[PDB]
């Protein structure tokens, strides 16, 4: 029904009800309310219509205050329809912004004050306040300061057409490749220099050249066009008691609540103490208590380790099993200190999460977050004590107490054998008799070993306190290591907090592009780690406040896990601290949610038409919905989320197409008069399918990419974006002039790259062509993707190959095998250009392949070492070791550069054998 | 755990443990989706509530507003010539008591919901935990038995035969 009833409270009491239109505005609505409002008691009471401000519950359950009456009804979508005017003086400034994070985030911020949490109050407090005085920073900073946070440099690793702003009129000038951007805007310190249509500036010390949009003019043979902005431009946007105690540590197991298991078998908790991954000590167990909805231990669970003996990051971990006289039914993690550094003592209850079947099935789950069920209503739980240790409590040693056992607490035979010990192979596995060599030589290492921290820390006994201060001893006066080492420090297998604050330390030097490779996997180690009030996100907050890109991308990859329970809570309190240092950008991620909306609502009606209408017909009734004014305007005039540069401005309705083939991906395409010759953006929309596998592939094939053009090798890869956005949900670029392999192959591929750009053009698309197939062969090979046919392989027009659809990585691929090197025998006569014995061609092709592979090798603890941190986001393709054993054997790391470019050679002869 | 003799029959076995194991892990993965999407379903009505209660707690708050205002306005202007618009001010306000029925009973539905889908969520949690123990058990014989034969040095081909 297109209108609404809708209740109206007036502030005398008086109670109206009528109906309106549900794409009305609320100032229309509040026009029609005083109208009805003259025919019911105690109007003459009231003031006028602007006295009064709307109140409505959000779809979060909050009161919201409407103070932008332009919104349309059905835009609010209030709860019910019920509007309750206020007084429209009333402190809004904070009221509205509250409003907005919560319809933002998704998640109501009431949500975090119902859990009466100190920790969770002292985060939002701190980092509030850190994220609002940075803000404020940034705001008493000027005009190069702002544009600089607003949109980074986009830089690589003739003529020009400058205009001034404000004129449809323009003058083509002429400049060649380097020159510095002053001497730009010579032929002016008060100017930038921006790129049409884009909100992508030309500013620095940088030259000309190394700037993308220079750089990207080139190779599709185009005359590029700048823009002159004045400062007042520029500022209009920027406006608008100790470890004495040696008492075993015990815990009392008290009862269980809600288990839902078999009531013929038997339940038993079993439980252990963890740093990390490393077991403290043996593993204890229960008594096997009948199968009870509530059952009812009441057992002293006594461990073989002193109170004085657990390591900062001690973590009790239990598991709910069924036994028939087995089953996995709950686990949940415990850790012993808390966020304040007390060892915690009294009743706790653990709100379990549900065991999920792995192929192998350990005892506990360690790896685990400590973060607690929330479906506390439905969720099982185990009642547990933890007792009184001393008469007054206490915390873990301060850092200058620690360092006291230090303070006052070298052979050249043990010397030599630690050089070699040390310097060898990947890692494996030491035995306990080098374990005790890195442990002696210790300060030995710090002192020329700085770069094997990693492994001095793994052989450290965590189980004993004395270690403990030793090893912390020297992290405090360890020599700065590299941001590759550092990355490793990261992982898991490191909880020590010393330890993450070293790593972060290390990681400050990272530049902002450099950063921005990482922050995927950055964002992934969040999710293991400890307490919510933590140096690395403190550091991506930093980061994030002070570019927005970073601050754009960190919401999104954010925003897009809510839906997640492990995560909500942690990544909602970040959002909400992000939201308030970037009050301005809040407003352009609103409206991509809102565009975000829309898509999923419109992607519906796509799926359920399309089971019924046939393609063509379909294709019309998705325009229909999209031409309406709620469905227009909020697609309309947004900077893609893909891009933040990109501005898609105008909807190509007609142009919008989808694919009737699985999950229904929308094709919405973008046209606007700014932009260029080629300016028009697209993107897919695409919900029922996870794309968080794809984006790492794709951002690995970046790296690939990136580390190329470093060593000097353009190998013209296509490196779209993709951006998970929600659960299942997400964007992908659009790559305009491309067709698949599969309908240009329905002898047939050579005709259509000759076609478009025939003559002289030909031969550089056959280089184009080459060059591509070269990188996008290798990265595939590394990488291990599988399935690879012609309907997931494009080509441009240009010449370029590229892939999409990445399903399955790293040799998986069928509910697991070592995918050989591809030459495609229809590939390999494209670069022989028709020609069947062209060497001079083929053996440049096998030329750059071996240099693309050599390349990669070089970097390749970089791989390991992000593909280390991604087990973190639980893909099912990357859980293991063994996952990651697979980049090491296909990197052929092990063995010598030589030995690795010949094997890399017998599996390319191996793949040009099976080419025929 | 392997209770065949020969290779051959072994191998049969083999490949019914194996479609065993498939089929079930199959069930679970269906129950999975169901777990899933009631736990997504059951969170949005669990707000639902929320807003409710907080929509309502503001009609009480007009409630409280007329009973208050009414009186202080009745003793301004005495309500003794004036008594006209008391009949309208009350009746208005057994509209506003009535339609307070209407959503408070909308909560009590949307609660009666909450309760019977809260109930089919345990019996999909109590149906999968009776699962979990035949899966586990199916995925250790299954592997026993290509133990078995790959001990005896029976061919990856025959084997691959009796995995599909
Ligand atoms: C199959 C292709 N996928 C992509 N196309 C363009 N850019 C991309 N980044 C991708 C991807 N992934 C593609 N995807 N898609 C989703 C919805 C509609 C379409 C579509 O039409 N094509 C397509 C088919 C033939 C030729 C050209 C395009």
């Amino acid at each position: 029904n297109q209108s609404v009833v809708v209740d109206f409270l007036l502030p005398t009491g008086v109670y109206l009800n009528f109906p309106v239109s549900r794409n009305a505005n609320l100032s229309t609505i509040k026009q029609l309310l005083w109208h009805r409002a003259q025919y019911e008691p105690l109007f003459h009471m009231l003031s006028g219509p602007e006295a009064y401000v709307f109140t409505c519950i959000n779809q979060t359950a909050e009161q919201q205050e409407l103070e932008d009456e332009q919104r349309r009804l059905c835009d609010v979508q209030p709860f019910l329809p019920v509007l309750r005017l206020v007084a429209r003086e009333g402190d809004r400034v904070k009221k509205l912004i509250n409003s907005q994070i919560s319809l933002l985030i998704g998640k109501g911020l009431h949500e975090f004050d119902s859990l009466c949490d100190p920790e969770v109050n002292d985060f939002r407090a701190k980092m509030c306040q850190f994220c609002e005085e940075a803000a404020a920073r940034r705001q008493q900073l000027g005009w190069e300061a702002w544009l600089q946070y607003s949109f980074p440099l986009q830089l690589e690793p003739l003529l020009v057409n400058v205009k001034f702003e404000g004129s449809e009129e323009s003058f083509t000038f002429q400049v060649s490749t380097k020159d510095v951007p002053l001497a730009l805007m010579a032929c002016p310190e008060d100017y930038t220099l921006q790129v049409n249509g884009r909100h992508e500036y030309l500013y620095g010390s940088y030259p000309l050249c190394q700037f993308q949009y220079i750089c990207s003019c080139l190779h599709s043979g185009l005359t590029p066009h700048l823009t002159m902005v004045h400062s007042s431009s520029i500022l209009a946007m920027r406006d608008e008691s100790l470890w004495s105690l040696e008492q075993p540590f015990r815990i009392e197991l008290i009862q269980g609540s809600k288990v839902n298991a078999d009531e013929r078998m038997k339940l038993v908790v079993q439980a252990g103490l963890f740093h990390g991954n490393e077991m403290l000590c043996k593993t204890v167990s229960s008594s096997e208590v009948s199968v009870c909805s509530e059952p009812v231990w009441k057992q002293r669970l006594e461990f073989d380790i002193n109170i004085c003996d657990l390591p900062r990051m001690a973590r009790l971990c239990f598991a709910l099993y069924a036994v028939i006289e087995d089953c996995p039914i709950a686990w949940a993690n415990l850790m012993l200190f808390d966020y304040k550094d007390q060892l915690k003592t009294g009743e706790r209850c653990l709100y379990m999460w549900p065991s999920v079947p792995d192929e192998k099935g350990e005892l506990l789950n360690p790896t685990g977050t400590v973060r607690s069920n929330p479906n506390t209503d439905s969720a099982a739980a185990l009642l547990i004590c933890l007792p009184e240790v001393a008469p007054h409590p206490v915390y873990y040693p301060a850092l200058e107490k620690i360092l006291e056992l230090g303070r006052h607490s070298v052979t050249e035979e043990e010397q030599l054998q630690l050089r070699e010990i040390l310097e060898r192979r990947g890692s494996g596995e030491l035995y306990e008799h080098e374990k005790d060599l890195v442990w002696k030589l210790r300060h030995e290492v710090q002192e020329h070993f700085p770069e094997a921290l990693a492994r001095l820390l793994l052989v450290t006994k965590w189980n004993k306190h004395e270690d403990v201060a030793q090893m912390l001893y020297l992290l405090c006066s360890w020599p700065e290591l590299p941001v590759l080492s550092a990355l490793e420090l990261l992982d898991f297998s490191f909880p020590d907090c010393h330890v993450g604050s070293f790593a972060i330390k290390s990681l400050r030097k990272l530049t902002d592009d450099e950063l921005f490779q990482y922050l995927l996997q950055l964002v992934q180690v969040l999710k293991y780690e400890s307490y919510l009030d933590c140096e690395l996100t403190k550091f991506l907050l930093d980061r994030a406040l002070a570019n927005r890109k970073i601050g754009h991308f960190l919401f999104w990859h954010l925003r897009s896990e809510m839906h997640v329970p492990s995560v909500a809570l942690r990544f909602g309190l970040i959002l909400e601290a992000y939201c308030r240092g970037s009050t301005h950008h809040m407003k352009v991620l609103m409206k991509q949610g809102e565009a975000l909306s829309k898509l999923k609502a419109l992607n519906d009606f796509v799926k359920l038409s399309s089971q019924k209408t046939p393609k063509p017909q379909t294709k019309e009734l998705m325009h229909l919905c999209m031409r309406q004014e709620a469905y227009l305007e909020a697609l309309s005039h947004l900077q893609s989320p893909l891009d933040p540069s990109t501005l898609l401005a105008e909807v190509c309705v007609e142009q919008c197409t989808f694919m009737d083939s699985k999950m229904k991906p929308l094709w919405i395409m973008y046209s606007n008069e700014e932009a260029g010759s080629g300016g028009s953006v697209g993107i897919i929309f695409k919900n029922g399918d996870d794309l968080r596998q794809d984006m790492l592939t794709l951002q690995m094939i970046q790296l690939m990419d990136v580390l190329w053009k470093q060593e000097g090798l353009d190998l013209r890869m296509t490196p779209y974006g993709c951006l998970p956005t929600g659960d299942r949900t997400g964007l992908i670029e659009v790559v305009l002039r491309s067709d698949t392999i599969a309908n240009i192959q329905l002898d047939a591929l050579l005709n259509w790259l000759k076609s478009k750009n025939p003559g002289e053009a030909l031969d550089r698309a056959i280089e184009e062509f080459t060059l591509s197939c070269a990188g996008y062969c290798v990265a595939t090979y590394v990488l291990g993707i599988g399935d690879r046919h012609s309907d997931n392989i494009m080509i441009r027009e240009s010449g370029q190959l590229f892939h999409i659809d990445f399903g399955h990585f790293l040799g998986n691929f069928k509910t697991r095998e070592r995918v050989p090197f591809i030459l495609t025998y229809d590939f390999v006569h494209v670069i022989q250009q028709g020609k069947t014995n062209n060497s001079e061609k083929f053996e440049r092709f096998r030329g750059y392949c071996e240099r693309a592979y050599t390349i990669l090798r070089r970097h390749g603890l970089l791989f390991l070492h992000l593909f280390a941190l991604m087990r973190a986001a639980g893909l099912p393709e990357l859980s293991c070791s063994k996952d990651i054993q697979y980049l090491k054997d296909s990197l052929a790391l092990g063995k010598t550069e030589e030995e690795a470019l010949k094997h890399f050679r017998v599996k390319f002869n191996e793949a040009l054998r099976e080419s025929w | 755990v392997v209770k065949e003799d020969n290779i051959e029959a072994v191998g049969k076995k083999l490949h019914e443990y194996n479609t065993q194991f498939q089929e079930k892990s199959r069930e679970y993965d269906r129950l999975y989706e169901d777990y899933t999407r009631t736990s997504q379903e059951i969170q949005m009505k669990r707000t639902a509530i929320e807003a409710f209660n907080e929509t309502i707690k503001i009609f009480e708050e007009q409630c409280q507003t007329q009973e208050r205002y009414s009186k202080e306005y009745i003793e301004k202007f005495k309500r003794e010539g004036n008594e006209t618009e008391i009949q309208r001010i009350m009746h208005n306000y057994e509209k506003l008591k009535s339609r307070i029925s209407e959503i408070v009973d909308s909560r009590r539905r949307l609660e009666e919901d909450l309760k019977k889908q809260a109930a089919e969520y345990r019996e999909i949690d109590k149906r999968m935990n009776s699962i979990k123990p035949d899966l586990i058990q199916l995925r250790k014989t299954r592997d026993q038995y290509l133990m078995w034969l790959t001990q005896k040095g029976v061919r990856q081909k025959k084997l691959n035969e009796w995995l599909g």
